């Protein structure tokens, strides 16, 4: 278990997807170019778990760059380390799906995907042992959201005993490109409830009001909000990419935080939340991380963790600290809200710490928390929907695309039991 | 003289191996090379520690022992470590993806296709065998390869090794130190597979180990090092019978015989003392009856329990250092009139004495210090049960819910098997219940 | 904030216990099942010692003495008391107690049966309160349960104006250091009808039980008398005072039967801790001699002394352990 | 009180001291049962591939 495939789909996988290997490449001591300039062996140790080797010592990440509209990949190539991901990797159409997900996943997007799967089968033959795959998209738009789905259903399909695993970006009207987002979003949730093993739910609701409430911007771009995400994608592909305690891997990850196939989505959280350029000079200390990482106000997803119970939860420190504190502190948590985690799952929070502190900052700390909670994010998107979808609105955008009425009505149907599965086990 | 074959499953076998073997070589003078300045019948003899090393007509004295994990990265830090010289290549066998914590994985799924190629392995070192007596097996109950393939290899070495002894060296899980929230599950599905082919199985409870390494060896957070280490001495003091010239537990079938006589009843506590840090200045040395006498205190224990609700049914004391048969005798007469210790009516109230002369062995820089005395006590309470209860209600709590069980259905098990292995679970805490009171 | 959990819906006790901790606005109640306690206030019957003291993080107490249903069940107390060293054979204190079963002492029990023949003198045992061994074996048989078969106190204390008879409770509490504390106010349970020396039918003028007596309530409140009252009463009538005639001798027994189970029971050096609360039984003859009837695994208080026992109940042996943000017991000294 | 079956030696002793006296499944079914786990393995692979190829 140590190569992983990455598959960035759309304008806005691209952007995040640009950021992680951004960041990764900066913590594991990566130029722009593919050459290791870093200080450390313990750097080198799991960087094939993202990276292929390559002659003359060169590194280049294992990253698959999708899109239909050749406009947003042109801006990775550009971009500041652009250079680095393999030319044959980006994959482009030229039409666009036009914030249509029947266009990602029927029409346009089935015209591509073949050429992205032979993309895909050439990087899973060199692996020494393929892990699973891991999406970067949003559920908003097209490409991403109908594509990226499509992509997944077939990839299931190829490789069926792999980990699928998604960083899937939820709309909101704080932060809205289109008025068909809700119903872009509610056919993807069906397609991520069956095909996924894990789902990161990045609510762009949650990252407007971290950067508008706490980080104090009073308006904020997409680069904000995405400063926030590889931060946050840093965070909790930590212990793949770096030697502790225990042998992390995605399935590990998948039995221990799923009890349940179709509850797989997972409410995001770092401490300390930090925009942009400035810097805090003063380093927190491990009560204050636990303190924050619980906190709502530290969640990527637009969910009041108070309002549901947590099933299960993974947390990652990072940083030279007494570990002694932080197993105290993260003891003290579940004895002071023990409640808010569910009794007929024991000793359901695992904790892990890595010596390697992430850019700018001394000590940190990143959540992940399957919490019945994530259902107020899937009935926020139900009930946008069917305000338009009551009235048949919007809909001759789908229709012109060979979809029916009844495939809206399915969709709305098992995101409406995903949310009475989890109303299940917060009562229970 | 007879054989024993030690196998080391997952990674805590794997690593408790590696703790033992150290500790081993350091007790019988063998070098990381595993040349023996000592031995004089170079390439050849039958003596005591002949039981757990062959050797080669070069003077190397090969460990009798199989590692075998479903996972690459800990065997191959055996392969690349200090005693890499030691074993041969063949001994050491590797998969390529483990069990991922899943009893089912590792039992049905990757069991399957490595199955074969470990008891060829085991082959391999029975036929050096003038006359093998049986089985050391070191594994977790909570680890997939550890609790999985573990019981499947338990199935397998009845069918093919009938007439041979199998002893378990079994980690119990503990939320301090765990890996998987499902450790549980895979608890209770390998103790049932596990049962009819185990003879005598010791528990260690890691919550235990990590609690006295806090305690009396003043370590803030204890690593697997410093848990290994500790396990490793315990296990030193129980096969140092077999290793060393003696007259109790001299082969596999006397801990049948000496522990266990009602033979579901196979769980044995151990207590260990003492343990003293290293970097201690001014250690006041522990006395026969002050070691003896520790040997009833809770907190000295492989498992936290209480003896004194509950019945004796054997009692074995190992001692190892400075000790006489009359401090002894002595130590005994004053903690049977101070201490709540009851038997069964159907067993003698004794105990069976070991003392081997040469003080314990520290590995050196390790946390522990070099002490004079020290005491092993092996008995086989009731009270044991205890761990049986805790580990019982953890499984109810999840499994009332049917939670994470689609993970094990998914590579090809019953639903009925969870229910099947915990029946016969609530069948063994009934059976300690009526020995007990 | 400390966390406790409630598992003894009957206890009247602890139900205030439970009342006064949340009051204080420093302890939570959690739902039956949730691990995660602090204190555990635990059930009757079959409670899971062995569950306790195994949660990282949490220093866990309980209500109860793993072993203390030895000193509790009367056929065990029997047993306790002639087969402990420190009890002896010869106990002064303790009533002659023979454990018989249903299709065993009875041999042992028919000798000692004859002496009292071969003297002719008081030869009356309680299970009912019959004369005759040969119509006592058939009430134990009858029943199906394990009965003792105790020698009767023929001659009692009997309380002026009204021949009465009456039992003394004794309230102690046992905290997490094994230091054995008495409660300064004790209570008689008292008979309202006169004693009755050749009738042994009657039960309502032998037996004192308070539930049995519900006559009633005619020289005191719901039969009991206090311990300032009975005090001055002794003063009085006897020339005597509580401490010295009848007091004495209860510390004596009470010490001497918590002593003996101390190296079972102790959770000194254990990864749970225990206290627990006792009720103690005691029977006054003619002469002052104080005899042991029973102990009581859970004891009921008296209705007037429920406020400040309970309060006794935190201060000593809960917020020893749980420190937050004089003394009513006397301490038993060994 | 009594010490019995005293044996000593070079390495050291050992005894006894009384102090009160008294008062497999098949190679042909292992295989099955593996074999059977891979079926049901088999058939819930199938089932979502036929899922799938609708
Ligand atoms: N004492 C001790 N316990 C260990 C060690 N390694 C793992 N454990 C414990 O064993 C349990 C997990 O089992 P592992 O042996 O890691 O799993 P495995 O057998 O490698 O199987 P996989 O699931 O395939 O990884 C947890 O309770 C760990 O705390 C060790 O070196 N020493
Ligand atoms: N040996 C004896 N001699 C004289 N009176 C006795 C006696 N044994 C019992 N009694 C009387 O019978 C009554 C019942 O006591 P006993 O202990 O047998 O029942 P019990 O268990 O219901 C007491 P409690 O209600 O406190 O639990 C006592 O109040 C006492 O006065
Ligand atoms: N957080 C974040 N959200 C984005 C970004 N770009 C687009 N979105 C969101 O994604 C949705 C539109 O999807 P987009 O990726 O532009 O469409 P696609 O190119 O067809 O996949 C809207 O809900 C936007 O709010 C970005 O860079 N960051
Ligand atoms: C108590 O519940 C648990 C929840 C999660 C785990 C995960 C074990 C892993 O192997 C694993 C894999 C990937 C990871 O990055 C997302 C992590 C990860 O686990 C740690 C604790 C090391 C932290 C993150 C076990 C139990
Ligand atoms: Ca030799
Ligand atoms: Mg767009
Ligand atoms: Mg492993």
């Amino acid at each position: 278990m140590r190569e992983i495939v990455h598959i960035q789909a759309g304008q806005c996988g691209n952007q995040i997807g640009a950021k992680f290997w951004e960041v990764i490449s900066d913590e594991h001591g990566i130029d722009p170019t593919g050459s290791y300039h870093g200080d450390s062996d313990l750097q080198l140790e799991r960087i094939n778990v993202y990276y292929n080797e390559a002659t003359g010592n060169k590194y280049v990440p294992r990253a698959i760059l999708v899109d239909l509209e050749p406009g947003t990949m042109d801006s990775v190539r550009s971009g500041p380390f652009g250079q680095i991901f393999r030319p044959d990797n980006f994959v482009f159409g030229q039409s666009g799906a036009g914030n249509n997900w029947a266009k990602g996943h029927y029409t346009e997007g089935a015209e591509l995907v073949d050429s992205v799967l032979d993309v895909v089968r050439k990087e899973s033959e060199s692996c020494d042992c393929l892990q699973g795959f891991q999406l970067t998209h949003s559920l908003g738009g097209g490409t991403g959201s109908g594509m990226g789905t499509l992509l997944i259903s077939k990839i299931r399909e190829e490789y069926p005993d792999r980990i699928m695993n998604t960083f899937s970006v939820m709309p909101s009207p704080k932060v809205s490109d289109t008025v068909v987002e809700p119903y872009n979003a509610t056919l993807s949730v069906h397609q991520l409830v069956e095909n996924t093993d894990e789902t990161y739910c990045i609510d762009n609701e949650a990252l407007y009001d971290i950067c508008f409430r706490t980080l104090k911007l009073t308006t904020p771009t997409y680069g904000d909000l995405n400063h926030l995400v590889s931060a946050t994608m840093s965070g909790v592909t930590t212990c793949l990419r770096f030697p502790g305690q225990l042998n992390a891997d995605l399935r590990k990850l998948a039995v221990n935080m799923v009890p349940f196939p179709r509850l797989h989505f997972f409410m995001p959280g770092f401490a300390p939340l930090t925009s942009r350029g400035s810097q805090q000079y003063r380093a927190l200390t491990v009560p204050e991380l636990t303190q924050q990482m619980f906190d709502s106000k530290n969640m990527m997803a637009a969910c009041d963790p108070r309002h549901g119970r947590y099933l299960t939860v993974a947390a990652i420190f990072r940083g030279r600290m007494s570990m002694k504190e932080v197993d105290e502190q993260m003891l003290n948590v579940q004895n002071k809200n023990s409640s808010y985690f569910v009794e007929w799952i024991p000793n359901n929070v695992k904790t892990a710490v890595c010596d390697i502190p992430p850019r700018g900052l001394k000590m940190s700390a990143t959540f992940i928390g399957n919490s019945t909670a994530i259902q107020e994010l899937f009935k926020r998107i139900s009930e946008q929907f069917t305000a338009m979808f009551r009235r048949k609105a919007f809909l001759h955008w789908y229709t012109g695309e060979g979809m029916d009425e009844m495939e809206f009505t399915e969709a709305e149907s098992n995101m409406n039991d995903l949310v009475s599965e989890y109303q299940q086990y917060q009562d229970a | 003289m007879r054989e024993c074959i030690s196998i080391h499953v997952g990674q805590a076998g794997v690593q408790i191996g590696n703790a033992c073997w150290e500790l081993y070589c350091l007790e019988h003078g063998i070098q990381p090379d595993g040349q023996m300045p000592s031995d004089k019948t170079i390439g050849g003899g039958d003596d005591s520690f002949n039981t757990f090393f062959s050797e080669t007509g070069a003077g190397k004295h090969v460990p009798r022992a199989v590692f075998v994990d479903l996972e690459p990265t800990v065997i191959d830090e055996v392969r690349t470590g200090t005693y890499r010289q030691l074993f041969h290549p063949e001994q050491l066998i590797t998969g390529k993806e483990d069990a991922a914590n899943n009893y089912a994985r590792g039992h049905y799924t990757i069991g399957k296709e490595i199955i074969d190629l470990v008891l060829d392995r085991i082959r391999k070192l029975a036929d050096q065998c003038t006359g093998l007596q049986g089985f050391l097996v070191f594994h977790s109950f909570g680890g997939g390869t550890g609790s999985g393939f573990t019981s499947l290899l338990m199935e397998r070495l009845s069918v093919d090794y009938g007439k041979k002894s199998k002893l378990e060296f079994s980690i119990y899980p503990a939320p301090q130190v765990s890996t998987a929230v499902v450790e549980p599950y895979n608890s209770i599905l390998t103790t049932h597979t596990t049962l009819e082919h185990s003879d005598c199985a010791f528990m260690v409870d890691n919550e235990a180990i990590y609690d006295i390494c806090r305690r009396n060896l003043d370590i803030e957070r204890p690593t697997y090092t410093n848990l290994n280490r500790l396990i490793s001495q315990i296990v030193s003091s129980i096969t140092a019978s077999l290793r060393f010239d003696g007259a109790l537990n001299v082969d596999l079938t006397e801990f049948q015989t000496n522990l266990v006589p009602y033979p579901r009843i196979h769980f044995p506590l151990a207590t260990y003392a003492p343990v003293i840090s290293a970097e201690k200045a001014y250690h006041e040395q522990l006395s026969v009856a002050e070691i003896t006498n520790a040997c009833f205190e809770p907190a000295n224990q492989m498992v936290k329990c209480d003896p004194r609700h509950g019945k004796y049914m054997a009692c074995c004391l190992l001692y190892r250092g400075d000790v006489v048969p009359k401090d002894v005798n002595a130590a005994i007469a004053t903690i049977k009139t101070k201490r709540s210790i009851q038997f069964v009516d159907w067993c003698p109230t004794g105990f069976k004495v070991g003392i081997n002369y040469q003080p314990p062995t520290v590995v050196p820089g390790g946390d522990l210090a070099k002490v004079q005395r020290a005491v092993c006590m092996l008995s086989n309470t009731t009270a044991i049960a205890e761990a049986w209860a805790r580990l019982d209600h953890k499984f109810d709590l999840m499994y009332a819910k049917r939670a994470f069980v689609h993970w094990y259905v998914g590579e090809g098990m019953e639903e009925g098997e969870f229910s099947e292995a915990r029946e016969d679970m609530a069948a063994l805490e009934k059976d300690y219940e009526e020995v007990g009171v | 904030m400390y966390t406790f959990v409630v598992r003894d819906e009957n206890s009247s006790v602890y139900a205030e216990v439970s009342r006064l901790l949340l009051a204080t606005g420093q302890w939570k109640r959690l739902r039956k099942d949730n691990p995660r306690f602090n204190l555990m206030l635990g059930e009757r019957n079959r409670l899971p010692f062995g569950r306790l003291g195994h949660e990282p993080g949490l220093v866990q107490l309980v209500n109860y003495y793993r072993g203390a249903d030895k000193l509790c069940r009367k056929a065990s107390l029997v047993k306790l008391i002639k087969t402990s060293p420190e009890l002896s054979e010869s106990c002064t204190w303790f009533p002659e107690s023979y454990v018989i079963y249903p299709t065993d002492e009875r041999e042992v029990f028919l000798a000692a049966y004859n002496r009292r023949r071969e003297g002719r003198e008081g030869n009356v045992w309680i299970a009912l309160i019959s004369s005759e061994a040969s119509e006592l074996l058939d009430f134990i048989d009858e029943q199906g349960q394990v009965h003792v078969i105790q020698k009767y106190l023929e001659k009692p204390l009997l309380l002026e104006p009204g021949h009465r008879k009456f039992d003394i409770r004794s309230w102690v509490l046992v905290d997490h250091l094994y230091n054995i504390y008495l409660y300064r106010e004790g209570v008689l349970r008292t008979s309202s009808e006169p004693y009755n020396s050749a009738n042994f039918q009657d039960k309502t003028c032998h037996l004192t039980n308070h539930c049995i007596q519900k006559n009633y309530g005619r020289y005191e409140e719901g039969n009991e008398m206090f311990f300032e009252e009975f005090n001055q009463y002794l003063m009085d009538a006897l020339n005597t005072t509580l401490e010295n005639s009848i007091l004495l001798q209860i510390k004596h027994i009470i010490r001497s039967c918590l002593m003996c189970i101390e190296p079972a029971i102790s959770t000194k050096h254990l990864h749970y801790q225990s206290f627990q609360l006792f009720g103690f039984d005691f029977m006054v003859d003619e002469e002052l001699k104080v005899w042991l009837i029973e102990v009581n695994g859970a004891p009921a208080c008296a209705q007037k002394l429920y406020a400040e026992l309970c309060q006794g109940i935190v201060d000593v042996a809960i917020s020893s352990v749980f420190p937050l943000a004089t003394s009513i017991f006397i301490k038993l000294h060994h | 009180m009594e010490v019995i079956e005293l044996n000593k030696c070079t390495s050291g002793q050992s005894f006894e001291v009384i102090l009160k006296p008294p008062s497999d499944p098949s190679l042909e079914e292992i295989q099955k049962k593996l074999e059977a786990a891979e079926e049901r393995r088999k058939y819930q692979e199938a089932e979502l591939l036929k899922h799938l190829a609708e």
